[PDB]
RNA sequence: UACCCGCAGAAGAAGCACCGGCUAACUCCGUGCCAGCAGCCGCGGUAAUACGGAGGGUGCAAGCGUUAAUCGGAAUUACUGGGCGUAAAGCGCACGCAGGCGGUUUGUUAAGUCAGAUGUGAAAUCCCCGGGCUCAACCUGGGAACUGCAUCUGAUACUGG
RNA sequence: UUAGCUAGUAGGUGGGGUAACGGCUCACCUAGGCGACGAUCCCUAGCUGGUCUGAGAGGAUGACCAGCCACACUGGAACU
């Protein structure tokens, strides 16, 4: 509905400015096995 | 013959070079519905193996308690580690109004009518210790006749 | 904890602040959409969540979540707002009420319609 | 002045009247000095339905209190039958 | 047959008038502890007689000034 | 220093009963002897004696059953901090029968039970179990 | 204010006969009584402690026809009274008219006996009572009134009462079509498969 | 008007929330860290019992849910009923005024304390046993209660003088 | 994270005033009175029987019904 970005007033190039917003930002995933993969609970039990 | 609840089942763990060795504790009480109660606490790598080790550990390790018409003699306290535990005898048709682990212990002990309350921690293992601690020190009118050398209208 | 000490200074029942103080103990309030916008949540969640800033009848100007899939709020839509926390999403203590004043309800619900102000479909 | 009168009570369309030595300025259901008996006009007529205290009414008429229309009639009627 | 308190005499600078502390042992409502709670009173003494420190006894009569409604029945102990 | 000597007697019992002593002594008083008597009539102690004219010495003899104490537990109730009086309907009963309160009444020190028959209340000294 | 649905979905969820169809036809021909209702019935659950308390209350409710707001009120009353609060609660459900009808055997089921009662076919002590929750006392007569002796329903129902067990606490006199609620039933007189301690535990959480 | 009698025909009269755990109730299809859900933990990145729809089920039912507010649970301000070596918590150490507490014995006083009696503590409300509305809510008769305060007469173990 | 407040102020004598006691008011005289058992000052609030919650002790509350208080466009005053 308009994204409210954390960059202030954009001055020149807006795409390069949003690239450096939390909007974009690497999304990494939890492994389900090996090396960061321990659950206490697990989704149901 | 005798009744046998399963209270709780944790998974516990132990770290090694490899990673984690998981293992299961179970916790059971047994009792003759009539003032005897053991609790046992098993461990094993499978869950039905562990309940079984507990049911065995409970049968041996099992103590007497003088009830009165299916309720307590007098209002008892009890404590083990974090768990404090107050129980109070009740009029007929209360039922066992009482917490988690408490409720198991009292049912198979053959208490029918109590007002319990667990303060402190409510760690299942330390509550069934605190509850049994309570019930075993609790003492009949016939025992105290003997102590003091009476047998009065206090009887 | 000494009796005598409590006579001279008795126990303070520590008095609790409300989580929804813009309401002022009204169960809803009305206000006007200043401004409407998406924003990203806290970790670990990933999303764009729809919220409006909103000036209430008692002056307070506060931000407000908008539920459901899709909407048509904007500058100067008059809306009703209720309490209701949202976690993945910082500083947002009130929900907008859907299907009351200038938020129409959600298009094409069937389950849980009353939470989104949707009339029973004639069938 | 002091009076003796019926205060209304009971549900709607099923009154019930306490009998109350009030000062006359006070409102019907408000402040009374004594209560003295009662009066049920919907009574079953196998089971009481009126009981005055004639010993304490006659005391208050002594000290110089009025009576209503109705409480007069109820005194006439509870000295006929009893 | 008169209700009559006792006390002791914590001022007497005023003319024909004294001030008289009454002690009493109250149970605290919550905590159960019995407490000294004091009740001061301005009192009419005719003849300026009663000294400071003196034990005394007093009764409730009509109002005599702004403050006083209490008048001095008799002295008990004194001069101490 | 030494500001509740009844609690002192009660503690000297309790601590002797824990240490499996046959007997304990303390400084006597009137009121200690009164209590000591109630405690004996009710069968928590075997017997007390008093010796001395000038500095008298109460010697209680403690009591055991199955190689185990008789006095299961023994609270003070009325302290110097906090005096605890009770009217006759409000008297406590201790283990719902089986222990005893100890009450100072205007007719001397006695049990909770024996103040209900006599129809009194007063200062509650101590529970026993 | 009344369960209008399938009566054997209820009987499968308890795993029990709730007497909700009379016994012209016996039970195991009609439904599948062992299997639980709907799609995922043949799979077992480990039923929790709240569960078994809930499951037992809803057994009792569904026998007697009573809804929760009203049942909760019977429970308050039953505790207010002096007595075992389980035994009192079952007195107050065997007091109900629609039941007492059925136990004398003018209804085939409690749902029939409730239609009698509602449709002004029943008097109590001469007066027409037409509300199901009326609490019958000791030494009241209940009796059928004079349109409703000539119904087929009531005659065929009295056949089915001879094959069920006899209640002690009623004296029925079935040629006239009346009978006398004599005394309150004791716990021994009622079915012992109903645990009552579970219901009382439930509300006192 | 209550209440009573007659007529017609199953006719004119069922929804709301939920189904990952806490918490009673589970499977398909769509979707692919998007859309969304969410009270707290958290669910969603192509096999989602957690989103949306469907089918089934659980719970309430002329109501059912959301929000707000109070108490509860919370022994989480602890009188009943908590603590303070390391978890939050012993003033840096002393002296000491008001204050709190005070060894043992006899006498006396009777303030605290206890017992009894009278007066008052409005009626309604609450609780008990009844009665009246077809039942119930609702109304009502009698009681108990109002733990209090004052006065009077006793008791004197404990506290005080 | 409000510690000092009060000069008709506190008491007396005499006049006046009130249905009535009274610094209620006035003239003279004395120099008191209140306060860490919280005076004074600021904020909030009609009080009670009750109501809700609680196993209870407690906490929260004072809508309807009933008792008492206060106000009647804001401020001031009398008259009958």
């Amino acid at each position: 509905s308009r994204y409210q970005h954390t960059k202030g007033q954009i001055k020149d190039n807006a795409i390069e400015a949003l690239l450096h917003d939390p909007l974009f930002r690497q999304r990494v995933e939890k492994n389900k096995k090996g090396k960061g993969s321990y659950m206490r609970k697990g989704k149901h039990g | 013959e005798l009744q046998e609840k399963l209270i709780a089942v944790n998974r516990v763990s132990k770290t090694v070079k490899g990673g984690r060795i998981f293992s299961f504790t179970a916790l059971t009480v047994v009792g003759d519905g009539n003032g005897r109660v053991g609790f046992g606490y098993g461990k094993a790598r499978e869950v039905p193996a562990a309940i079984q080790k507990a049911m065995e550990k409970a049968r041996r390790n099992m103590i007497n308690v003088a009830l009165n018409n299916g309720t307590l003699q007098h209002p008892v306290k009890g404590v083990h580690t974090g768990s404090r535990v107050f129980m109070q005898p009740a009029s007929e048709g209360t039922g066992i109004i009482a917490g988690g682990a408490m409720r198991a212990v009292l049912e198979v002990a053959g208490v029918h009518n109590v007002l319990a309350k667990a303060y402190g921690s409510t760690n299942p293992i330390n509550v069934v210790r605190a509850t049994i601690d309570g019930l075993e020190n609790m003492n009949s009118p016939e025992m105290v006749a003997a102590k003091r050398g009476k047998s009065v209208e206090e009887i | 904890a000494t009796v005598n000490q409590l006579v001279r200074k008795p126990r303070a029942r520590k008095v609790a602040k409300s989580n929804v103080p813009a309401l002022e103990a009204c169960p809803q309030k009305r206000g006007v959409c200043t401004r409407v916008y998406t924003t990203t949540p806290k970790k670990p969640n990933s999303a764009l969540r729809k919220v409006c800033r909103v000036r209430l009848t008692n002056g307070f100007e506060v931000t407000s979540y908008i539920g459901g899939e899709g909407h048509n709020l904007q500058e100067h839509s008059v809306i009703l707002i209720r309490g209701g926390r949202v976690k993945d999403l910082p500083g947002v203590r009130y929900h907008t009420v859907r299907g009351a004043l200038d938020c129409s309800g959600v298009k094409d619900r069937k389950q849980a319609r009353s939470k989104y102000g949707v009339k029973r479909p004639k069938a | 002045m002091v009076t003796i009168r019926l205060a209304r009570h009971g549900a709607k369309k099923r009154p019930f009247y306490q009998v109350v030595v009030a000062d006359s300025r006070n409102a019907r259901n408000g402040r009374f000095i004594e209560r003295v008996g009662f009066f049920n006009p919907i009574a079953s007529e196998k089971e009481e339905g009126t009981r005055l205290d004639l010993d304490r009414i006659a005391h208050w008429v002594g000290q110089g209190a009025t009576i209503s229309d109705r409480v007069a009639a109820l005194i006439k009627e509870v000295n006929k039958a009893a | 047959k008169i209700r009559t308190l006792q006390g002791r005499v914590v001022s007497d600078k005023m003319e024909k008038s004294i001030v008289v502390a009454i002690e009493r042992f109250v149970k605290h409502p919550i905590y159960g502890k019995f407490i000294k709670r004091t009740t001061k009173l301005h009192v009419h003494d005719e003849n300026n007689e009663c000294g400071i420190g003196d034990v005394v006894e007093i009764r409730e009569c009509r109002p005599l000034s702004k403050t006083k409604s209490w008048t001095l029945v008799r002295v008990v102990e004194k001069a101490v | 220093s030494m500001q509740d000597p009844i609690a002192d007697m009660l503690t000297r019992i309790r601590n002797g009963q824990a240490a499996n002593k046959a007997a304990v002594t303390m400084p006597s008083s009137k009121l200690k002897v009164a209590i000591a008597n109630v405690l004996k009539e009710e069968g928590f102690i075997e017997d007390f004696k008093v010796e001395g004219d000038t500095k008298p010495e109460l010697e209680l003899t403690l009591k055991y059953f199955q190689g185990k104490a008789v006095v299961e537990s023994i609270q003070r109730v009325s302290r110097p901090g906090l005096r605890i009086y009770k009217r006759k309907d409000e008297l406590p009963k201790v283990m719902a029968g089986l222990g005893i309160a100890v009450v100072s009444t205007s007719k001397g020190v006695m049990t909770d039970r024996a103040a209900r028959q006599a129809g009194l209340g007063g200062e509650i000294i101590c529970y026993v179990a | 204010a009344r369960y209008l649905g399938p009566k054997l979905k209820l009987s499968r969820r308890e795993g029990t006969d709730l007497f909700l169809k009379s016994g012209v036809r016996a039970i195991d021909t009609k439904c599948k009584i062992e299997q639980a209702p709907g799609q995922h019935g043949a799979r077992k659950p480990r039923l929790s402690d709240y569960g078994v308390q809930l499951r037992e209350k809803q057994k009792v409710r569904r026998i007697y026809g009573v809804l929760e707001r009203q049942f909760r009120n019977y429970y308050k009353e039953a505790a207010r009274l002096k007595g075992n609060t389980g035994e009192n609660l079952l007195a107050l459900l065997e007091g109900r008219l629609d039941n007492v009808v059925y136990r004398m055997g003018f209804g085939a089921t409690r749902a029939e006996a409730r239609q009698l009662v509602s449709h002004k076919a029943i008097m109590v002590n001469g007066r027409v009572v037409n509300i199901a929750s009326y609490q019958v006392s000791p030494n009241d007569v209940v009796s059928i009134r004079e349109k409703a002796k000539k119904q087929s329903r009531v005659k065929a129902a009295l056949e089915l009462a001879e094959q069920r067990e006899k209640p002690t606490w009623l004296e029925v006199d079935a040629g006239k079509m009346e009978g006398t609620f004599k005394r309150k039933p004791e716990r021994s007189d009622l079915s012992a498969d109903i645990n009552e301690h579970l219901i009382v535990e439930l509300y006192s959480k």
